Protein backbone atom coordinates (compact mmCIF):
# COMPACT_ATOMS: atom_id res chain seq x y z
CA UNK A 1 0.00 0.00 0.00
CA UNK A 2 0.97 3.49 0.56
CA UNK A 3 1.27 4.20 4.25
CA UNK A 4 3.18 0.59 4.58
CA UNK A 5 6.04 2.43 2.51
CA UNK A 6 5.82 5.43 4.87
CA UNK A 7 5.90 3.37 7.85
CA UNK A 8 8.94 0.83 6.90
CA UNK A 9 10.96 4.44 5.63
CA UNK A 10 10.59 6.13 9.56
CA UNK A 11 12.07 2.80 10.25
CA UNK A 12 15.19 3.61 8.31
CA UNK A 13 16.02 6.59 8.99
CA UNK A 14 15.08 5.89 12.61
CA UNK A 15 18.49 3.28 12.71
CA UNK A 16 20.88 6.11 12.24
CA UNK A 17 18.82 8.91 14.43
CA UNK A 18 20.03 6.72 17.84
CA UNK A 19 23.64 7.44 17.30
CA UNK A 20 23.66 10.41 18.71
CA UNK A 21 23.61 11.26 22.12
CA UNK A 22 22.17 14.40 23.68
CA UNK A 23 22.36 16.00 27.31
CA UNK A 24 19.81 18.63 27.70
CA UNK A 25 20.11 21.46 30.36
CA UNK A 26 17.59 21.37 33.11
CA UNK A 27 17.13 24.42 35.16
CA UNK A 28 18.79 22.64 38.63
CA UNK A 29 21.26 22.90 40.59
CA UNK A 30 22.68 22.51 44.04
CA UNK A 31 21.10 25.47 45.23
CA UNK A 32 20.48 24.05 48.45
CA UNK A 33 24.06 22.75 48.92
CA UNK B 1 42.70 9.26 14.51
CA UNK B 2 44.03 10.99 17.02
CA UNK B 3 46.67 8.92 18.41
CA UNK B 4 49.31 11.16 17.66
CA UNK B 5 51.57 13.19 19.74
CA UNK B 6 50.77 16.55 18.13
CA UNK B 7 47.36 17.19 16.38
CA UNK B 8 46.32 19.76 15.19
CA UNK B 9 42.49 21.36 14.36
CA UNK B 10 41.00 23.74 11.74
CA UNK B 11 37.69 25.01 11.18
CA UNK B 12 35.55 27.53 9.58
CA UNK B 13 32.81 28.84 7.34
CA UNK B 14 32.93 25.82 5.42
CA UNK B 15 30.86 23.52 7.79
CA UNK B 16 34.09 21.13 7.98
CA UNK B 17 36.79 20.43 10.23
CA UNK B 18 40.15 19.74 8.73
CA UNK B 19 42.89 17.69 10.71
CA UNK B 20 46.33 18.37 9.84
CA UNK B 21 49.65 17.45 11.33
CA UNK B 22 52.63 19.05 12.29
CA UNK B 23 55.53 17.18 10.35
CA UNK B 24 53.48 17.27 6.84
CA UNK B 25 50.78 19.93 4.85
CA UNK B 26 48.69 16.71 4.47
CA UNK B 27 45.25 16.43 5.90
CA UNK B 28 44.49 13.33 7.69
CA UNK B 29 39.80 13.52 8.87
CA UNK B 30 37.19 15.40 7.42
CA UNK B 31 34.75 15.96 9.52
CA UNK B 32 31.24 17.05 8.86
CA UNK B 33 29.55 19.84 11.22
CA UNK B 34 26.50 20.96 9.13
CA UNK B 35 24.14 24.42 9.30
CA UNK B 36 26.24 26.37 11.90
CA UNK B 37 29.70 27.60 11.95
CA UNK B 38 32.27 26.84 14.72
CA UNK B 39 33.13 30.09 16.85
CA UNK B 40 36.07 28.32 18.89
CA UNK B 41 37.20 24.63 19.20
CA UNK B 42 39.24 22.68 22.12
CA UNK B 43 40.27 19.10 23.08
CA UNK B 44 39.46 17.50 26.45
CA UNK B 45 42.77 17.01 28.54
CA UNK B 46 42.01 13.41 28.18
CA UNK B 47 43.17 13.46 24.21
CA UNK B 48 40.38 11.72 23.49
CA UNK B 49 37.87 13.71 21.99
CA UNK B 50 37.39 17.46 21.33
CA UNK B 51 35.02 19.75 21.79
CA UNK B 52 33.21 22.48 19.26
CA UNK B 53 30.58 24.38 19.99
CA UNK B 54 28.71 27.31 17.77
CA UNK B 55 25.05 28.79 17.46
CA UNK B 56 22.69 26.94 20.13
CA UNK B 57 24.83 23.86 20.17
CA UNK B 58 27.90 22.04 21.30
CA UNK B 59 28.60 19.42 18.98
CA UNK B 60 31.68 16.45 20.69
CA UNK B 61 33.81 14.56 17.92
CA UNK B 62 35.54 11.60 18.69
CA UNK B 63 38.85 11.33 17.80
CA UNK B 64 40.63 7.38 18.31
CA UNK B 65 38.01 5.83 16.02
CA UNK B 66 36.63 7.40 12.67
CA UNK B 67 33.30 9.19 13.23
CA UNK B 68 32.27 11.58 10.72
CA UNK B 69 29.19 12.53 13.17
CA UNK B 70 28.56 14.38 16.17
CA UNK B 71 28.51 11.76 18.79
CA UNK B 72 27.60 13.62 21.46
CA UNK B 73 25.78 16.91 21.12
CA UNK B 74 24.50 19.69 24.08
CA UNK B 75 21.56 21.99 23.41
CA UNK B 76 19.07 24.10 26.10
CA UNK B 77 20.99 27.49 25.57
CA UNK B 78 19.43 30.19 22.82
CA UNK B 79 22.15 32.44 21.76
CA UNK B 80 26.11 31.75 20.49
CA UNK B 81 28.50 30.07 22.23
CA UNK B 82 31.56 32.25 22.74
CA UNK B 83 34.15 30.03 23.99
CA UNK B 84 34.69 26.54 25.68
CA UNK B 85 36.80 24.91 28.24
CA UNK B 86 37.48 22.17 30.53
CA UNK B 87 39.05 21.37 33.79
CA UNK B 88 42.27 20.54 34.63
CA UNK B 89 41.19 17.19 35.60
CA UNK B 90 38.43 17.00 33.32
CA UNK B 91 35.60 17.38 35.34
CA UNK B 92 33.28 20.05 34.12
CA UNK B 93 33.17 22.10 31.49
CA UNK B 94 33.00 25.88 31.65
CA UNK B 95 30.82 27.40 28.66
CA UNK B 96 30.28 31.39 27.55
CA UNK B 97 27.42 32.28 25.46
CA UNK B 98 25.98 35.29 23.65
CA UNK B 99 22.72 35.15 25.93
CA UNK B 100 25.03 36.80 28.73
CA UNK B 101 25.38 33.43 31.00
CA UNK B 102 28.76 32.10 31.82
CA UNK B 103 27.24 28.71 32.73
CA UNK B 104 29.21 25.56 33.73
CA UNK B 105 28.52 21.86 32.65
CA UNK B 106 28.96 18.62 34.47
CA UNK B 107 30.62 15.56 32.46
CA UNK B 108 29.54 12.75 35.44
CA UNK B 109 26.45 11.03 34.19
CA UNK B 110 24.89 11.18 37.24
CA UNK B 111 22.49 13.43 39.20
CA UNK B 112 25.34 15.00 40.82
CA UNK B 113 24.15 18.72 39.76
CA UNK B 114 27.61 20.57 39.56
CA UNK B 115 26.38 22.98 37.09
CA UNK B 116 26.42 27.14 38.42
CA UNK B 117 24.79 29.56 36.17
CA UNK B 118 26.44 33.23 36.32
CA UNK B 119 24.23 36.29 35.04
CA UNK B 120 25.62 39.50 33.57
CA UNK B 121 23.95 42.51 31.69
CA UNK B 122 25.78 42.04 28.68
CA UNK B 123 26.85 39.83 25.94
CA UNK B 124 30.57 37.86 26.84
CA UNK B 125 32.56 37.44 24.08
CA UNK B 126 35.50 35.66 26.25
CA UNK B 127 35.92 32.79 28.89
CA UNK B 128 39.22 32.33 30.34
CA UNK B 129 39.84 30.29 33.81
CA UNK B 130 42.34 30.69 36.84
CA UNK B 131 45.76 28.29 36.32
CA UNK B 132 44.63 27.03 39.55
CA UNK B 133 41.11 26.20 38.62
CA UNK B 134 39.45 28.12 41.48
CA UNK B 135 38.71 31.40 39.89
CA UNK B 136 36.61 32.33 36.42
CA UNK B 137 37.25 35.37 34.22
CA UNK B 138 34.11 36.48 32.21
CA UNK B 139 34.08 39.70 29.75
CA UNK B 140 30.98 41.14 28.07
CA UNK B 141 30.59 43.80 25.34
CA UNK B 142 30.33 46.83 27.68
CA UNK B 143 34.21 46.42 29.13
CA UNK B 144 33.78 45.34 32.42
CA UNK B 145 35.68 42.32 33.16
CA UNK B 146 34.44 40.26 36.13
CA UNK B 147 36.21 38.00 38.15
CA UNK B 148 34.09 35.14 39.04
CA UNK B 149 35.52 32.87 42.22
CA UNK B 150 34.40 28.83 42.69
CA UNK B 151 34.99 28.65 46.00
CA UNK B 152 32.53 31.90 46.42
CA UNK B 153 29.24 33.48 44.71
CA UNK B 154 30.43 36.98 44.57
CA UNK B 155 32.01 38.14 41.22
CA UNK B 156 34.09 41.24 41.23
CA UNK B 157 33.43 43.94 38.46
CA UNK B 158 36.61 45.54 36.85
CA UNK B 159 36.14 48.13 34.10
CA UNK B 160 39.40 49.84 32.26
CA UNK B 161 37.25 51.88 30.45
CA UNK B 162 33.71 52.30 29.34
CA UNK B 163 31.78 52.11 25.83
CA UNK B 164 34.62 49.74 24.84
CA UNK B 165 33.85 45.97 23.71
CA UNK B 166 36.84 43.38 24.95
CA UNK B 167 37.09 40.60 22.75
CA UNK B 168 40.40 38.02 24.48
CA UNK B 169 41.36 37.83 27.86
CA UNK B 170 44.36 34.96 28.92
CA UNK B 171 45.60 34.04 32.26
CA UNK B 172 49.77 32.46 31.75
CA UNK B 173 49.49 28.81 33.00
CA UNK B 174 52.71 29.77 35.16
CA UNK B 175 50.64 32.79 36.87
CA UNK B 176 52.37 36.04 36.42
CA UNK B 177 50.69 38.25 34.24
CA UNK B 178 46.97 38.98 33.01
CA UNK B 179 46.55 40.67 29.75
CA UNK B 180 43.08 41.39 27.78
CA UNK B 181 42.44 43.47 24.62
CA UNK B 182 39.19 45.52 23.25
CA UNK B 183 37.37 46.40 20.35
CA UNK B 184 40.62 49.46 19.98
CA UNK B 185 43.52 47.08 20.26
CA UNK B 186 45.13 48.11 23.79
CA UNK B 187 46.22 45.22 25.66
CA UNK B 188 45.73 45.90 29.14
CA UNK B 189 47.83 44.04 31.41
CA UNK B 190 47.07 43.18 35.32
CA UNK B 191 49.66 41.97 37.76
CA UNK B 192 47.64 38.92 38.92
CA UNK B 193 46.67 37.90 42.36
CA UNK B 194 49.59 37.46 44.87
CA UNK B 195 47.43 35.23 47.34
CA UNK B 196 47.85 32.04 45.67
CA UNK B 197 46.47 30.55 49.00
CA UNK B 198 43.40 31.87 50.16
CA UNK B 199 42.40 33.40 46.53
CA UNK B 200 42.13 36.54 47.58
CA UNK B 201 41.47 37.97 44.16
CA UNK B 202 43.69 41.18 44.52
CA UNK B 203 44.56 42.95 40.53
CA UNK B 204 46.49 46.27 40.01
CA UNK B 205 47.36 47.82 36.48
CA UNK B 206 50.65 47.15 35.25
CA UNK B 207 51.06 48.17 31.99
CA UNK B 208 48.93 49.75 28.80
CA UNK B 209 50.90 49.09 25.29
CA UNK B 210 49.93 50.83 22.41
CA UNK B 211 49.67 48.47 19.30
CA UNK B 212 47.15 47.53 17.16
CA UNK B 213 45.23 50.27 15.53
CA UNK B 214 42.57 48.14 14.16
CA UNK B 215 40.08 45.99 16.08
CA UNK B 216 41.99 43.00 18.62
CA UNK B 217 40.66 39.50 17.78
CA UNK B 218 42.90 37.02 20.16
CA UNK B 219 45.33 37.07 22.90
CA UNK B 220 47.14 34.44 24.28
CA UNK B 221 50.45 33.68 26.37
CA UNK B 222 52.54 30.46 25.88
CA UNK B 223 53.20 27.70 28.07
CA UNK B 224 56.24 28.65 29.43
CA UNK B 225 54.90 32.41 30.31
CA UNK B 226 57.70 34.42 28.11
CA UNK B 227 55.34 35.36 25.01
CA UNK B 228 52.29 36.81 24.46
CA UNK B 229 50.81 37.02 20.93
CA UNK B 230 48.09 39.38 20.22
CA UNK B 231 45.76 39.10 16.85
CA UNK B 232 44.10 41.96 15.20
CA UNK B 233 42.01 43.36 12.62
CA UNK B 234 45.00 44.76 10.45
CA UNK B 235 46.69 42.00 9.37
CA UNK B 236 49.44 41.51 11.44
CA UNK B 237 49.67 39.39 14.71
CA UNK B 238 52.64 41.34 17.34
CA UNK B 239 54.65 38.87 19.99
CA UNK B 240 55.21 40.49 22.81
CA UNK B 241 58.01 39.41 25.75
CA UNK B 242 57.58 39.40 29.69
CA UNK B 243 60.56 41.42 30.91
CA UNK B 244 59.69 45.14 29.42
CA UNK B 245 57.24 44.53 26.94
CA UNK B 246 59.60 45.02 23.88
CA UNK B 247 58.34 43.98 20.29
CA UNK B 248 59.93 40.51 20.47
CA UNK B 249 58.81 39.84 16.78
CA UNK B 250 56.61 41.32 14.21
CA UNK B 251 54.07 39.07 11.93
CA UNK B 252 52.33 40.20 9.03
CA UNK B 253 50.02 38.51 6.00
CA UNK B 254 49.33 41.38 4.16
CA UNK B 255 50.60 41.32 0.24
CA UNK B 256 51.23 45.02 -0.41
CA UNK B 257 48.49 45.66 -3.05
CA UNK B 258 46.21 47.94 -2.54
CA UNK B 259 43.62 46.18 -4.66
CA UNK B 260 43.45 43.55 -2.03
CA UNK B 261 42.17 45.93 0.62
CA UNK B 262 41.92 43.69 3.87
CA UNK B 263 41.49 40.34 2.32
CA UNK B 264 41.25 38.77 5.17
CA UNK B 265 41.85 39.22 9.12
CA UNK B 266 44.21 37.36 11.37
CA UNK B 267 41.86 35.48 14.34
CA UNK B 268 43.76 33.09 16.41
CA UNK B 269 47.08 31.73 17.51
CA UNK B 270 48.78 28.89 19.21
CA UNK B 271 52.40 28.01 20.48
CA UNK B 272 53.81 24.73 20.57
CA UNK B 273 55.23 23.07 23.62
CA UNK B 274 58.93 24.76 23.40
CA UNK B 275 57.05 28.34 22.88
CA UNK B 276 59.00 28.14 19.16
CA UNK B 277 56.77 27.67 16.57
CA UNK B 278 53.20 29.32 16.35
CA UNK B 279 50.30 28.47 14.30
CA UNK B 280 48.01 31.12 13.03
CA UNK B 281 44.19 30.96 11.54
CA UNK B 282 43.62 33.53 8.94
CA UNK B 283 40.34 34.69 7.26
CA UNK B 284 41.77 34.12 4.04
CA UNK B 285 40.83 30.30 3.94
CA UNK B 286 44.01 28.94 4.96
CA UNK B 287 46.63 28.69 7.98
CA UNK B 288 50.54 29.17 8.42
CA UNK B 289 52.42 27.38 10.31
CA UNK B 290 55.31 30.72 12.01
CA UNK B 291 58.33 31.02 13.51
CA UNK B 292 59.30 33.62 16.32
CA UNK B 293 62.95 34.08 15.50
CA UNK B 294 63.06 33.62 11.32
CA UNK B 295 59.99 35.23 10.76
CA UNK B 296 59.00 33.41 7.38
CA UNK B 297 56.75 30.51 7.90
CA UNK B 298 57.11 26.78 8.06
CA UNK B 299 54.58 25.34 6.18
CA UNK B 300 50.70 26.15 4.97
CA UNK B 301 47.43 24.22 4.92
CA UNK B 302 45.15 25.45 2.15
CA UNK B 303 42.26 22.34 2.33
CA UNK B 304 39.49 24.75 3.58
CA UNK B 305 36.86 26.25 0.81
CA UNK B 306 35.50 29.02 3.15
CA UNK B 307 37.67 31.03 5.51
CA UNK B 308 38.80 29.63 9.21
CA UNK B 309 38.16 31.57 12.26
CA UNK B 310 39.05 28.93 15.08
CA UNK B 311 42.14 26.32 15.77
CA UNK B 312 42.93 23.47 18.18
CA UNK B 313 46.88 23.04 18.71
CA UNK B 314 48.04 21.04 21.40
CA UNK B 315 50.81 18.11 22.28
CA UNK B 316 52.02 16.37 24.81
CA UNK B 317 53.17 17.68 28.13
CA UNK B 318 57.16 17.38 27.49
CA UNK B 319 58.54 20.49 25.37
CA UNK C 1 -9.42 15.19 30.16
CA UNK C 2 -6.44 13.55 28.91
CA UNK C 3 -6.61 16.59 25.95
CA UNK C 4 -5.64 19.16 28.90
CA UNK C 5 -3.23 17.74 30.20
CA UNK C 6 -1.38 15.66 27.04
CA UNK C 7 -0.69 19.44 25.76
CA UNK C 8 1.03 20.12 29.33
CA UNK C 9 3.39 17.38 29.57
CA UNK C 10 4.85 14.68 27.08
CA UNK C 11 4.75 11.70 26.02
CA UNK C 12 7.69 10.16 27.56
CA UNK C 13 7.24 12.40 30.73
CA UNK C 14 3.87 10.49 32.17
CA UNK C 15 5.28 7.42 31.58
CA UNK C 16 8.12 7.76 33.74
CA UNK C 17 -11.33 1.86 30.63
CA UNK C 18 -9.10 4.20 27.45
CA UNK C 19 -12.13 4.14 25.42
CA UNK C 20 -14.40 7.38 25.46
CA UNK C 21 -17.56 6.14 23.71
CA UNK C 22 -17.14 2.24 24.25
CA UNK C 23 -20.46 0.82 25.06
CA UNK C 24 -21.88 -2.52 24.50
CA UNK C 25 -24.12 -1.96 21.83
CA UNK C 26 -21.62 -0.56 18.86
CA UNK C 27 -18.46 -2.65 19.32
CA UNK C 28 -17.48 -5.46 17.00
CA UNK C 29 -16.93 -7.74 19.68
CA UNK C 30 -18.59 -6.33 22.95
CA UNK C 31 -21.96 -6.91 21.61
CA UNK C 32 -21.42 -10.24 21.31
CA UNK C 33 -21.04 -11.51 24.40
CA UNK C 34 -24.91 -11.69 25.40
CA UNK C 35 -26.76 -12.58 21.65
CA UNK C 36 -24.21 -14.97 20.55
CA UNK C 37 -22.26 -16.17 24.21
CA UNK C 38 -18.53 -14.34 23.69
CA UNK C 39 -16.02 -14.38 26.20
CA UNK C 40 -14.85 -11.27 27.75
CA UNK C 41 -12.00 -9.99 26.39
CA UNK C 42 -9.04 -9.45 28.32
CA UNK C 43 -5.65 -7.65 28.69
CA UNK C 44 -1.01 0.50 32.98
CA UNK C 45 1.43 0.76 30.21
CA UNK C 46 -1.70 0.28 27.29
CA UNK C 47 -4.30 2.43 28.28
CA UNK C 48 -2.10 5.79 27.96
CA UNK C 49 -1.19 4.72 24.37
CA UNK C 50 -5.54 4.29 23.51
CA UNK C 51 -5.72 7.68 24.97
CA UNK C 52 -3.02 9.36 22.50
CA UNK C 53 -3.72 7.39 19.64
CA UNK C 54 -7.18 8.92 19.97
CA UNK C 55 -6.69 12.49 20.16
CA UNK C 56 -4.81 12.02 17.08
CA UNK C 57 -7.39 10.71 15.21
CA UNK C 58 -9.65 13.64 16.33
CA UNK C 59 -6.93 16.07 15.76
CA UNK C 60 -6.89 14.63 12.26
CA UNK C 61 -10.86 15.63 11.18
CA UNK C 62 -9.61 19.63 11.23
CA UNK C 63 -7.09 19.41 8.81
CA UNK C 64 -5.11 22.27 10.06
CA UNK C 65 -2.03 20.53 10.45
CA UNK C 66 -1.96 17.26 8.64
CA UNK C 67 1.72 16.31 8.61
CA UNK C 68 2.11 16.71 12.51
CA UNK C 69 -0.93 14.14 13.11
CA UNK C 70 0.23 11.92 10.80
CA UNK C 71 3.83 11.48 11.74
CA UNK C 72 2.51 10.94 15.22
CA UNK C 73 0.55 8.17 14.29
CA UNK C 74 3.08 6.35 12.32
CA UNK C 75 6.14 6.42 15.04
CA UNK C 76 3.38 4.86 17.70
CA UNK C 77 3.06 2.19 15.05
CA UNK C 78 6.62 1.67 14.63
CA UNK C 79 8.04 1.88 18.05
CA UNK C 80 4.27 -0.30 19.64
CA UNK C 81 3.55 -1.96 16.90
CA UNK C 82 0.79 -4.13 18.95
CA UNK C 83 -1.07 -1.73 19.95
CA UNK C 84 -3.05 -1.55 16.75
CA UNK C 85 -4.03 -5.04 17.61
CA UNK C 86 -7.39 -5.18 19.79
CA UNK C 87 -10.49 -5.03 17.95
CA UNK C 88 -12.22 -2.74 20.46
CA UNK C 89 -9.90 0.19 19.61
CA UNK C 90 -11.02 -0.51 16.06
CA UNK C 91 -14.78 -0.35 16.77
CA UNK C 92 -13.64 3.18 18.55
CA UNK C 93 -12.04 4.28 15.56
CA UNK C 94 -15.09 2.97 13.37
CA UNK C 95 -17.46 4.80 15.54
CA UNK C 96 -15.52 8.20 15.18
CA UNK C 97 -15.32 7.99 11.42
CA UNK C 98 -18.80 8.01 11.08
CA UNK C 99 -20.20 10.55 13.46
CA UNK C 100 -17.10 13.13 12.24
CA UNK C 101 -15.89 14.03 8.83
CA UNK C 102 -11.94 13.60 7.20
CA UNK C 103 -10.61 13.89 3.96
CA UNK C 104 -10.35 11.16 1.39
CA UNK C 105 -6.52 11.33 1.76
CA UNK C 106 -6.56 11.38 5.14
CA UNK C 107 -9.61 9.05 5.32
CA UNK C 108 -7.65 6.30 4.11
CA UNK C 109 -4.77 6.46 6.14
CA UNK C 110 -6.89 5.37 8.59
CA UNK C 111 -8.59 1.70 8.70
CA UNK C 112 -5.08 1.48 6.73
CA UNK C 113 -3.10 0.96 9.69
CA UNK C 114 -5.30 -1.86 10.81
CA UNK C 115 -4.98 -3.98 7.58
CA UNK C 116 -2.08 -6.10 8.75
CA UNK C 117 -3.67 -7.47 12.08
CA UNK C 118 -5.50 -11.01 12.75
CA UNK C 119 -8.11 -10.08 15.50
CA UNK C 120 -7.47 -13.87 17.45
CA UNK C 121 -10.26 -13.05 19.96
CA UNK C 122 -13.24 -12.91 17.66
CA UNK C 123 -12.17 -15.82 15.67
CA UNK C 124 -11.52 -17.99 18.94
CA UNK C 125 -14.71 -17.06 20.24
CA UNK C 126 -16.88 -17.13 16.61
CA UNK C 127 -15.71 -20.54 16.43
CA UNK C 128 -16.62 -22.09 19.80
CA UNK C 129 -20.02 -21.24 19.76
CA UNK C 130 -20.82 -21.79 15.89
CA UNK C 131 -19.46 -25.55 16.33
ZN1 LIG D 1 -15.39 -3.58 22.95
Amino acid sequence: SNTAQRLERLRKERQNQIKCKNIQWKERNSKQS
Amino acid sequence: VGSDPVILATAGYDHTVRFWQAHSGICTRTVQHQDSQVNALEVTPDRSMIAAAGYQHIRMYDLNSNNPNPIISYDGVNKNIASVGFHEDGRWMYTGGEDCTARIWDLRSRNLQCQRIFQVNAPINCVCLHPNQAELIVGDQSGAIHIWDLKTDHNEQLIPEPEVSITSAHIDPDASYMAAVNSTGNCYVWNLTGGIGDEVTQLIPKTKIPAHTRYALQCRFSPDSTLLATCSADQTCKIWRTSNFSLMTELSIKSGNPGESSRGWMWGCAFSGDSQYIVTASSDNLARLWCVETGEIKREYGGHQKAVVCLAFNDSVLG
Amino acid sequence: SFHLLRQQMSLTEIMNTGLQEHTDDNCLYCVCIEILGFQPSNQMCRILLRKEVLRLVINLSSSVSTKCHETGLLTIKEKYPQTFDDICLYSEVSHLLSHCTFRLPCRRFIQELFQDVQFLQMHEEAEAVLA
